[PDB]
């Protein structure tokens, strides 16, 4: 599975009143900003309000990012969330603002509800009369039938290379492609042809199931940024900038949105607004602190977690406005800020074995006290990080469990930060 | 020197990676991209001039097929076909500092340098080709 | 059903409500408060409305949360071409400052053209050298010629067809058969879609209004038009095909009444962000004939303009400030917070006590207003947690101590990480 | 729409017959000095004997720079065109600023080409007079003129053109009853489409059906194209014809304006002299306007005390409005109006004094007039003092409003009591920095 | 008999000189000292081996000349091939066809293999002058030294017919080759997470091997690519091998690239990422914030810090010898110890260019064996740094 | 190298003579010439990856006056290997493989 630094967080664990857990689904402690993230993601699933904003302020290593990501977790993937970082937006091709706009509308995600049918039908039936009218035959391993189409459909197929005895398939608004042989190609004995084959398909003659494809806004306006293909505007070679400089939004974002919301009201679409997460916010230049405190204020922005580690700074682009956490007041007002507060010792261990029980690595009472007492000492990443390295030693050695020699060692082995600097005045 | 093309082995997978299964893929009709083929006037005849319901043109099945053709032609849309149509010296150089001469003497006398080491394009190997992508590229 | 846009900051207010006398009420379109900034966005109003003047940009001062935003976009729902951008929006790494900052401009002003073209359309029964064409009230034939017998084989037009072909011979042939789709029982074209055929006249002339920004300068740009008309466009915008061309075009057809123009509105929000060259561009732009009504908005008082050293109110040069009306907001006091903060539990369809109402209003007052209106929703969805039908002081009060705020947020920042 | 600018009131420098300075002088009021150096410098440009000489319009703010500049570009007329530059245009991320600041100059500079063509036209009635085969040779059959009916609505008249043609007529779809464009030196035949005497109601066709020319067969159209050098520049850059140049992802990105010096200069200067002595065409140098001049980068005015230099410069006039200050692009380098001191040197100083009070009343009271609105001597006195107290373009600004609130208070002329409202509904900035 | 890989600095150094438990030596595989550091270089080696973890990070500290690239450069040796190791400095990320940080989230696109085995029948066959030119199924004389099958084929076949004619799946592909003609033959690729870019666009590989392709198509290429990966992972279809991203001078990295890599290094196909700086207490690039390292806290937190002692007259002089060996100089003994001093004294490289230009001294002389006067003279002509500094005194047109 | 003698053509079967006698190429073609390349008395030298038409055949005798200029005929055999060392660097080939410009599809020219 390849344990990451956040896998053990598979949720958030908020009790059926509401109330966070001491220990549970993964996190540890920490009640107030599990509450606070337990009434937003309440509020997220609402689908009601828009562009309303977060802060995960707090202390370093006090898993506001943890949080965030058992906040994606429990919103589930059925609705958008899009981890993002600070210094993405500073694009090369794209401006900022751009990027922060292409980011929010990635948020958003509609589910398009649609029943499509196929028409799979045998070539060697193919028997055109009149040009205007066309006839093909349907044999599949259930039964075995004729249908009749329009001429564009005998084009679009001519328009192949069909051969008899293929399979092709036949949708009944538009499209059609071709799956070479069907039990007959290989049976000639003739050789490959650069394709692989296929046997005759199994089902009806006639298919027809329910599709739901989770598209955002982003890949919409993405789809529309371009000529489509088709005639000699199809020209497409390398290095072509799919991701071009900006769209304007008035006459393509807007149209985009009168589309969504004329097959809403159809029933074809049903929209599920999602959320964005931009870590390390500080990172974000003042023009972008000041166009992101106005575009969330939009009837369509969608929900915003923020996460600032630092604390009280200048702000990036002035070098002389100082505000706390990095953060403009303009800014930093209207976004509900949630206090992460630091963990306790025996927080700290019991968050070392949670994560020895995910990682798979076995602990020992006295060697999980050590890793504590060295995760203190500095700050409870290096703990974790010694962890493995431990376990790994001590199956060099023949050790099935980590003890004090191995976690010892191992400490003494690499240095943490404050180590670092403590030998680093020489 | 003519050098020969540099080989790129590959996987086949590779080239099936964002291929999506054909039963998830949904009619887009969100491509606004349709303004190069209808007009707004054509647009608004087509809207009053859709077909009703009853269309009095196995018996489910037949109902069944009319129900899904005369759902799809209700969609329709355009954004700017018709606006776009509705608006709208070549003189001699010398191209260099000689008196008078026809250019395709000034180009056809100064061409000393040739390509140093040109080789062939680059062509990928993956022993199984898959008759998506090779389809797409004929 | 939830649909793209829904209840956000600036949803409640339904527009500028104002009296027949551009008198302010105490509050009718979600509105409330600010009734001097009221009645001068009523006044600016009426001055873009009337359009007899080009090239006037107003100025909305005062701190921040006092509805300037606000007043703006209830203007804009009161007012119809309008463009609402940001000091960053403009700042572009392929277009200059100027360049964006023109296109805007050009893009804030609305034109109408009226076209009259001869249509001819009706069913086809059978061609050939000559056409058939039907309709419901009659039938006629054409005689074909080259170009016509080209366009009927290029195009594959064939009897049944609704065809269409005004002057220029120009056919399209919108829609397939219209009886014929009977046979096609299972597969049905993508393009063939059919339509009812038409009635009337055969030919019949038809006038359409094209309503077109003046921005269609990147129609004019190159030789594809609909492509760049999405995306980013062009970058370059030459002054002449710009101005020698564009602009004496619609003189033209304005004499000539083939084309009327109708100035808009360009709000730039968070102004103070500009540099000084698009301050200085805009001292000239703002001079031109074809200028649109500038509204910008700020929050900064006596602070240094970005790009120099120098420091003036609104953090804008003096240059700019002595061709702007300064319409300053008034913070809200305790009734006009309570009231805005009722509007906004009727819009967002929370209902809460009177207690709650007041304590809401003291956290309003001594908070930012934009945290009450946080507080409502977060207090809604706790009482939905504890499946109340009232919002009561407890929510309230558990929300406030559970989400924090700018003064309580720094004031708790003595960990200092 | 007559859609009233911001100054539109200035059309001229309004200069009597002896060049002094009076107060109507065409909208423009006050500012004697600088306009009888307007008129100075307006002069130079119609003269049309010196180039690559600049003015700076030096003043405070407020001093109408601007409003003189349109109005001495208004007394050149169009006929010699005007190009507007603001410092900030200079600005550009795909174009170096030198290069903008030499395609304005160019710009600048106008260039009317004229165009004489002697051309034929008419329905055809195509017959060829057999003649005796090449009296120089044997026998045979040939043809020694070919006659064309050319039928105009006037008349008709038979041309007797050279044989030689034949082809081009066989060429193109020439038949007898169709309008043809025939050229005099050239020959070519160009058909125009059929008569629409012959568009019968029934045929369906569009651009083959051509009316009847009007007037003689031998018509000479002569016609006149005023393009400026950066006209033909641009035209001369880029290519047409063939050459696969229709291609979408590798050419659409059309804004290649950077340009180099050789075509520049060079041949384009060569032809256009050519035009010129030819009798083809005739130069017309026209004025660069370049307000906010200190706005450029030190890197702009070392490039503009360098192309003023050259004797294809055309005239510019600057107009700066900051006084002391460090040049942009410089470490904390003052200089005066912001411009380099080398720079000052090369440009004539028109100095534009502060407006009297009696000069802010006429303003006001010519803009109200402009606008088209009435207003009582109370109202116009008040507008006076305030403009006098604060900056004058307040004033100005607050009549459309005040008029506005007048007519939908039930009045029509503006009030003392409506500009008061105003004057507290809406305040200036100096009013404004009570923070 | 030259070739391109010649004789370099880090070129002695063949791997890690570590038992089997890990225990370093005194001297193996061209490593001499540094046994702490050794020992946590395999360590993290055996651990990236591992793969089962991922998101980790390490930094290696130390003075300059104390053996800190070269560490690398033996983990990398170590790691041996079937195993992607992005070696890159702190100056790459800065492009301008991308941006600085999609060059690095495409740096760590390099760092993550990708196994996929495919098997495919291919023909064996020999060319005898089949498909003539201008001078139907025609005919295909397939024949082996082990069995011959004289057949024909269709139309689209006999005209690809044509010194070893190996079909394969493909249209066709070119003594005798021995064995039968049908062979399975199983074929496995690896690629570091080529997907991405490899269908970018149309005529994408092209790109592949050129870079002209501008940043990526952010999290609309990258998070499918990554998703139809992991779907072809636990299916048998392709399973993930995670790599190394080496980052040496790591300091030249700014507070966006640190922040960037905060959260890279945390997600499921994050590689491990090997860093390395010589600075000390030094400003972070792009603000004022002094550090350790250049590199903020709230990254050194997530990494391990790897200090490297400096080298002794021992530790000197051994990893002299083992440069000679890897040259192809020799000297005597009394040369070794004025060596070995004059690196201890100055530096460790500085002592590797006197003894190469010493033994071209010798060379030159006809000399066969390097003495003390070589070495001495070579001194002479060839300054130090210090040296050089000392003489600064001249003024030679300073700042 | 040699006159051209027959042009006839997928694969074009050329034939060239020269002083040393005659040789009918079954020539791939990708080397098929687009430009005039005249089927005769064209003298053409190709070497395997371009084609240059040196110059015309000569015919100086049959006019007194064509635009075309004339070469004497090759003495040298059609078909001859030449062995040239030839001095790169290896950022030639860098820049080369890099974009290259040889082949013959559309996609090379297009790109
Ligand atoms: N409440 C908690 N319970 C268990 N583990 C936690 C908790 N909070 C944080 N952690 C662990 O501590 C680490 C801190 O990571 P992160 O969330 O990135 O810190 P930061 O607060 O700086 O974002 C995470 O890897 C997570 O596994
Ligand atoms: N008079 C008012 N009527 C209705 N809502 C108001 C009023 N004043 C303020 N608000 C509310 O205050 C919130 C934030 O104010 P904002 O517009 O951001 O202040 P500013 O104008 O300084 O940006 C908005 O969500 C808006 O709903
Ligand atoms: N002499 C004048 N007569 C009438 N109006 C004037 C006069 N001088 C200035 N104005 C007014 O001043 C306003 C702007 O002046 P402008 O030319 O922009 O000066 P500046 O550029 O220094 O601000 C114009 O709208 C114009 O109506
Ligand atoms: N323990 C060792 N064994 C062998 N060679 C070493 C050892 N330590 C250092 N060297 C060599 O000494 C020199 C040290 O340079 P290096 O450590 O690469 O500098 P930096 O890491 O600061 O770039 C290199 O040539 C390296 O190969």
């Amino acid at each position: 599975q390849r344990i990451a630094s956040h896998s053990h967080v598979k949720g958030l664990g908020l009790d059926e009143s509401g109330l966070a857990k001491q220990a549970a689904s993964g996190l540890v402690g920490q009640e107030n900003a599990r509450e606070a993230c337990g009434v937003i993601v309440e509020l997220i699933k609402s689908k009601k309000m828009a562009g309303r904003a977060v802060l995960l302020a707090g202390p370093p290593g006090t898993g506001k990012t943890a949080l965030a990501l058992a906040i994606a977790q429990e919103l589930g993937s059925k609705v958008p969330f899009c981890p993002m970082v600070g210094s993405e937006v500073y694009s090369t091709e794209i401006k900022k603002t751009e990027v922060l706009m292409e980011n929010f509308r990635r948020a958003i995600g509609l589910r398009i509800k649609e029943t499509k049918e196929v028409y799979e039908g045998e070539v060697t039936e193919l028997t055109p009369c009149e040009i205007s009218h066309v006839i093909i035959g349907l044999k599949t391993a259930k039964g075995t039938k004729q249908l009749k189409l329009d001429p564009s459909i005998f084009e679009s197929l001519q328009k192949e290379r069909v051969e008899a005895g293929d399979v092709i398939y036949i949708e009944a608004n538009s499209g059609a492609v071709k799956r070479q042989g069907r039990c007959d190609t290989y049976a000639t004995e003739f050789d490959l042809e650069a394709e692989e084959y296929v046997p005759l398909p199994k089902g009806d003659v006639h298919k027809k199931k329910e599709i739901i494809q989770d598209v955002t806004l982003h890949d919409l306006d993405v789809a529309n940024a371009r000529p489509q293909g088709g005639q000699d505007i199809l020209s497409m070679m390398g290095q072509l900038m799919k991701p071009k400089k900006t769209e304007i939004t008035d006459k393509l974002r807007g149209e985009i949105n009168k589309v969504v919301n004329k097959y809403i009201d159809q029933g074809i679409a049903e929209l599920v607004p999602g959320v964005l997460f931009v870590d390390e916010v500080h990172m974000l230049d003042i023009e972008c602190f000041t166009y992101l405190h106005r575009a969330l204020e939009s009837s369509i922005a969608p929900i915003v977690i923020f996460a600032s580690n630092r604390g009280n700074c200048v702000i990036r682009g002035t070098e002389d406005i100082t505000s706390p956490h990095g953060i403009p007041l303009d800014l930093l007002d209207r976004v509900m800020i949630i206090r992460t507060m630091l963990y306790t010792p025996q927080e700290m261990k019991q968050i070392i074995k949670i994560r020895a029980q995910t990682e798979g690595i076995n602990i020992s009472e006295e060697a999980l006290n050590h890793l504590g007492e060295i995760g203190t000492k500095t700050t409870l990443r290096y703990s974790v990080q010694l962890l493995t390295p431990a376990n790994l030693l001590a199956k060099i050695n023949g050790k099935d469990s980590i003890e004090k020699e191995h976690v010892e060692e191992i400490s003494e082995l690499f240095y943490d930060a404050k180590s670092s600097a403590k030998i680093l005045a020489d | 020197y003519v050098a020969g093309p540099l080989e790129y082995p590959s996987a086949s997978l590779i080239l099936k990676a964002l291929e999506r299964d054909f039963w998830k893929e949904a009619d887009l009709s969100m491509f606004d991209l349709i303004g190069l083929e209808n007009k707004i006037t054509r647009h608004e005849a087509e809207l009053l001039s859709k077909k009703k319901i009853p269309r009095k043109l196995q018996a489910p099945v037949y109902g069944r097929d009319l129900l899904r053709i005369c759902a799809l032609p209700s969609h329709g849309r355009v954004q700017w076909r018709g606006s776009l149509d509705g608006r709208r010296l070549m003189l001699t150089l010398c191209r260099c500092g000689e008196s008078l001469q026809d250019v395709i003497d000034r180009v056809a006398f100064v061409i000393p340098p040739v390509v140093a080491a040109p080789p062939s394009l680059r062509v990928p190997r993956p022993p199984p080709l898959y008759s998506h992508r090779m389809r797409i590229l004929r | 059903v939830t649909r793209i846009e829904r209840i956000g900051a600036h949803s409640h207010i339904r527009g500028l409500g104002l009296d027949d006398a551009l008198e302010p009420r105490q509050a009718s379109q979600g509105m409330v408060g600010q009734l001097a900034a009221r009645r001068a966005a009523g006044v600016v109003l009426e001055m873009i409305r009337e359009g007899k003047i080009a090239g006037r940009a107003v100025l909305i001062a005062g701190q921040p949360g006092t509805g300037k935003t606000a007043i703006a976009m209830g203007m804009a729902q009161a007012l119809t071409p309008f463009t609402a951008i940001a000091g960053s929006e403009i700042f572009s790494l392929e277009m200059s400052k100027t360049e964006a900052l023109t296109q805007a401009f050009r893009r804030s002003i609305g034109v109408r053209i009226k076209e009259e073209t001869e249509i001819i359309e009706g069913e086809v029964v059978e061609i050939q050298g000559k056409l058939t064409l039907k309709t419901t009230e009659m039938e006629t034939i054409y005689d074909l010629g080259t170009k016509m017998i080209e366009s009927l084989t290029k195009d594959k037009v064939q009897a049944g067809d609704v065809i269409t072909i005004d002057k220029a011979t120009g056919k399209i042939s919108k829609l397939g058969r219209s009886f014929t789709r009977a046979r096609d029982y299972d597969a049905m074209g993508s393009q063939t879609k059919f339509v009812q055929c038409p009635d009337g006249e055969l030919q019949k002339r038809k006038e359409v209004v094209h309503t077109v920004s003046l921005h269609e300068i990147d129609v004019i740009n190159s030789r594809t038009q609909g492509f760049l008309a999405l995306f980013s466009g062009d970058t370059g915008e030459i002054k002449s095909e710009v101005r020698e061309q564009i602009n004496a075009k619609v003189a033209e057809w304005r004499e000539e009444g083939k084309a009327e123009i109708i100035p808009g509105v360009l709000f730039i929000d968070e102004v103070h962000m500009l540099d000084i060259e698009s301050f200085s561009f805009l001292n000239r732009a703002l001079e031109s004939d074809m200028a649109p009504v500038l509204i910008m908005a700020t929050n900064r008082g006596i602070t240094r303009i970005r790009g120099t050293s120098y420091q003036s109110p609104h953090g804008i040069p003096i240059d700019l400030l002595d061709r702007l009306l300064i319409v300053s907001t008034t913070p809200y006091s305790e009734k006009d917070t309570k009231q805005i903060l009722r509007i906004r539990c009727e819009e967002e369809d929370v209902e809460m006590s009177e207690d709650a109402y007041t304590v809401l209003t003291r956290i309003g007052l001594e908070t930012s207003l934009r945290y009450a209106i946080q507080l409502i929703t977060a207090a809604s969805l706790v009482c939905r947690k504890r499946k109340g039908t009232e919002v009561q002081v407890d929510d309230i009060k558990r929300v406030y101590s559970l989400f924090l705020d700018e003064s309580r947020s720094t004031q708790y920042m003595k960990e200092y990480q």
